[PDB]
């Protein structure tokens, strides 16, 4: 059996009621008949209360999560629960998408996203297909930057370019801080392209200190990883036109589609167990009552659940529980303040859509540098 | 105003010690400005029950800070976790006074957590300092495979490369694993004669035995260990002379409480003489928003120097851990630990004893027998 958790919404209950009956929704070969739960006001109080009490009313075999973005602490809790009750779990949403690096030694979180390294490994391709080859790095003092900072210096070494990096900055950008000191470190800068790493609440504080120091015009271009961007769709003010950020493939989709893509994994994993090991591995998970001394059998089901292809995609996970080699895309902020897919990254070779980055201006009316021309040949 | 702080402890007598200590802290610098209070709970077996009990603790008080201890240790690891997840959700700065695992230092996972005792990773500073003093320059390292082990590797490496020495042949071995003689034999043809162990009390027992067959415990070889490496079911099997080490006064569980409330109170005053300090949220249920000034309270609490520390001078580093602690070296003679020195903050100072090296010799046996035969 499978469970589903709604942990955030503007009232979708028409989509909730939609998922109530379809015990025959899928074509996957198993008893996919799903139960359901709901959550108002996600917090460690209710979130603990619900989701093992439910583990008493059934033996389901596993859970599937979803919530809203901008809440980060809810990432660990789910890992904590799965450490006791010994029940696999799978997160497909915004909130718990950001990847936790060290997971508890015996848990089965199975997150659905990409690391930091596997995003820098895509920026540092775009960055050289236009061979800007000279940049500066800006990071706040947000938890986990020392990890990121080791990303660039390592990747910049396992490549074949000079990668002349000018400098690095570090500056407190919360609600309270001396803007002048940051104004000092900012105004004292000169570089073509900037690679910034900050939270969203941090972002609007940064990109607002941008304009007054003159760092937003067509004479520059910015790159920020998956984290800094908004929900996905409504970008705030002060985000300059021409932003670039890499995003996993399910970037634009319907929440009802993801869940069908979610349950598919547990399904394709389960049915694949009967074929090889046989007969539906023991589905069971117990709450507070005498939980989890050791797992000799469920831990053998874990491995089956790793590799799983479906509808022409690859979802193979790594022991760290983050996708290995997903087909990522790139996105940018055009002159309508939307996001438009700029270039896919499929199977190791970065495609594109613009043979030159159209560089905007203060009031649209895209500027082309005069000295650049197009040559047409043949063989 | 009534400022409320809570704590989680073990015996209910230490709870009374904590109440008496917060009282003596009131009568110390208190005034008519703001008074303090206390609230206590006790552990339970199922950690989930403990998380729910911590929401009960929290709804029962607009808590400003927490304290945690683990005197009974069926799981030295999973005892102080659930309070950290349950409180970090609201940035409620939790202090931990007795726990040494190294995972609680990675701040990306536990958003807010502090200590009053340095962890097992900071141990290798005294190893490197002893290496500098006694002039040993060719060392074999020996570490387990779990995070608590892997930390020491990076620590020693970054501490050595600052002088470009590049110690040799770091050997790994999986945990809980018996029959490690398949590994030691690879460290039998090596030039370096001084090993450095770092493992768990169940593993160290094994390799002490597994050495007894290979006969490397004999004369000429010298090696040193860490705190958990002795004082367990393993110390029965140790070979004499292993220069291990220990803490000054850790495991006391009572001296610390007198230290924490001293460094907590000296902060709450240094804070409230300032702008909006509104309140922490009263109630696990019914709220989804973080205390809007949590980070400030941790921001200030980081640098709060404290003078009259029953343990000593207490201060914090950039990650959050008591810097500048005391370690007291040991040495195993005739199946009884006898101190041979004291490690004070930055340097080592021995006195009034003659060290007994394993083989029974009485002169400092340098490593590195340059092997004449050649491959
Ligand atoms: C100052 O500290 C005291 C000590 O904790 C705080 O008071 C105590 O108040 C709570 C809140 O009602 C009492 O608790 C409840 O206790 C009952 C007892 O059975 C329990 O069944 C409930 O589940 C609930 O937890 C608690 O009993 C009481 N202490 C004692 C010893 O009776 C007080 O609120 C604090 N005030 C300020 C201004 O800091
Ligand atoms: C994908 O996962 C399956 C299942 O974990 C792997 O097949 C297993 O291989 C081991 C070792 O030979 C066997 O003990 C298991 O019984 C196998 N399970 C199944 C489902 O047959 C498989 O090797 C992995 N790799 C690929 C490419 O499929
Ligand atoms: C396991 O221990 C035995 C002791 O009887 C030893 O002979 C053998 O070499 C060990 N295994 C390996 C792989 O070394
Ligand atoms: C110890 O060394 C080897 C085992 O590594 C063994 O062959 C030898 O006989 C032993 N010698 C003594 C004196 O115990
Ligand atoms: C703990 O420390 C205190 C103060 O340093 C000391 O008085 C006491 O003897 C120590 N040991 C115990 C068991 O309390
Ligand atoms: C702890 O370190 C201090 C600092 O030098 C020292 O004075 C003291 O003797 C050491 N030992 C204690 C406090 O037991
Ligand atoms: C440690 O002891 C030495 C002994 O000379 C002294 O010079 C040094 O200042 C002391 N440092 C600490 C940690 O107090």
């Amino acid at each position: 059996t499978v469970a589903v958790v709604f942990s955030s919404s503007g009232p979708p209950q028409a989509q909730f009621r939609a998922r109530l009956t379809p015990q025959s929704f899928l074509d996957l070969p198993l008893e996919i008949q799903p139960l359901t739960v709901g959550v108002n006001t996600t917090n460690p109080s209710s979130l603990l209360t619900q989701i093992c009490g439910l583990l008493g009313a059934a033996h389901v075999h596993g859970i599937v999560f979803e919530d809203n973005v901008d809440t980060e602490a809810v990432a660990q809790i789910l890992d904590f629960i799965s450490s006791q009750t010994h029940v696999p779990i799978l997160s497909i949403s915004g909130g718990s998408a950001v990847v936790l690096t060290p997971k508890e030694p015996g848990s089965a979180f199975l997150q659905l996203g990409v690391s930091l390294e596997q995003q820098l490994q895509v920026l540092f391709k775009v960055l050289e297909e236009y061979d800007w080859s000279a940049f500066a790095v800006i990071t706040s003092l947000h938890p986990g930057h020392a990890l990121f900072l080791e990303g660039v210096r390592a990747v910049a070494d396992a490549s074949h370019v000079s990668w002349r990096l000018l400098d690095v900055v570090t500056l407190e950008l919360g609600p309270g801080g001396p803007r002048a000191r940051t104004q000092r470190l900012l105004r004292q800068l000169d570089a073509p392209v900037f690679v910034a790493y900050c939270s969203r609440e941090e972002a609007e504080v940064l990109f607002a200190e941008a304009a007054q120091a003159g760092l937003v015009g067509p004479g520059h271009v910015w790159l920020v990883p998956n984290l800094a961007l908004g929900s996905t769709d409504a970008p705030p003010a002060t985000f300059p036109v021409g932003l670039i950020s890499v995003v996993t493939e399910s970037w634009r989709l319907s929440l009802r589609q993801k869940v069908r893509d979610g349950v598919a994994i547990l399904a394709l994993g389960a049915h694949s167990y009967w074929r090889q090991h046989g007969t539906l591995p023991a589905p069971a998970g117990d709450c507070r009552v005498h939980p989890g001394p050791v797992s000799p059998a469920r831990e053998a089901f874990y491995r089956h659940l790793l590799n799983v292809t479906w509808e022409g995609r690859d979802f193979s996970f790594s022991p760290g529980g983050y996708l290995v080699q997903p087909t990522m895309v790139v996105i940018a902020l055009n002159r309508h303040r939307l996001w438009e897919m700029v270039g896919r990254w499929e199977h190791g070779v970065l495609y594109m859509k613009y043979p030159v980055w159209p560089r905007y201006s203060a009031s649209l009316q895209p500027v082309v540098d005069s000295r650049h021309l197009t040559v047409a040949t043949l063989e | 105003k009534i400022v409320n702080i809570g704590a989680v402890l073990s015996t209910r007598k230490h709870e009374q010690m904590f109440r008496e200590a917060v009282n003596q802290a009131n009568k110390r610098h208190g005034s008519w400005k703001i008074q303090l209070n206390a609230t206590s709970v006790t552990h339970k077996p199922n950690a989930i029950q403990m998380a729910l009990s911590v929401c009960e603790d929290l709804i029962s008080s607009q808590v400003y800070a927490i304290l945690v201890s683990h005197p009974p240790t069926p799981n030295d690891h999973f005892t102080p976790t659930p309070v950290s997840y349950t409180a970090g959700f609201y940035r409620i700065p939790v202090l931990g006074l007795t726990t040494r695992m190294s995972i609680y230092s990675d701040k990306s996972i536990h958003l807010s957590f502090l200590r009053t005792v340095p962890p097992y990773s900071h141990q290798s500073s005294v190893w490197f300092e002893m290496m500098r003093v006694y002039s040993w320059n060719h060392i074999i390292l020996l570490v387990s495979d779990d995070h608590e082990g892997r930390a020491a590797q990076k620590r020693l490496e970054t501490l050595l490369e600052e002088r470009e020495s590049k110690a040799e042949k770091v050997l790994q071995f999986d945990p809980g694993t018996k029959n490690v003689t398949a590994l030691l034999m690879e460290a039998k043809e090596l030039e370096a004669r001084v090993i450095i162990l770092s493992a768990s009390e169940d593993d160290a027992a094994t390799v002490y035995r597994a050495a007894a067959m290979l006969n490397m415990t004999g004369s000429g070889y010298v090696w040193l260990v860490g705190e958990r490496e002795i004082s367990g079911n393993a110390l029965r099997y140790a070979p004499d002379g292993i220069l291990g080490l220990q803490l000054i006064n850790g495991k006391n569980e009572s001296a610390h409480i007198s230290d924490a409330v001293g460094v907590v109170a000296q902060a709450v005053h240094e804070l409230l003489e300032k702008e909006n300090i509104t309140d922490p949220p009263r109630g696990c249920v019914g709220n989804t928003n973080i205390w809007k000034t949590g980070p400030l309270f941790k921001r200030v609490l980081m640098s709060s120097k404290y003078a009259d520390g029953v343990t000593g001078r207490v201060e914090f580093n950039e990650d959050g851990d008591r810097k500048f602690a005391n370690y007291s070296i040991m040495n195993l003679q005739n199946r009884k630990l006898v101190q041979v020195g004291i490690y004070n903050g930055t340097h080592v100072i021995p006195n009034d004893r003659k060290i007994i090296w394993p083989g029974g010799e009485t002169e400092k046996p340098r490593g590195y027998q340059m092997s004449t035969r050649l491959k």
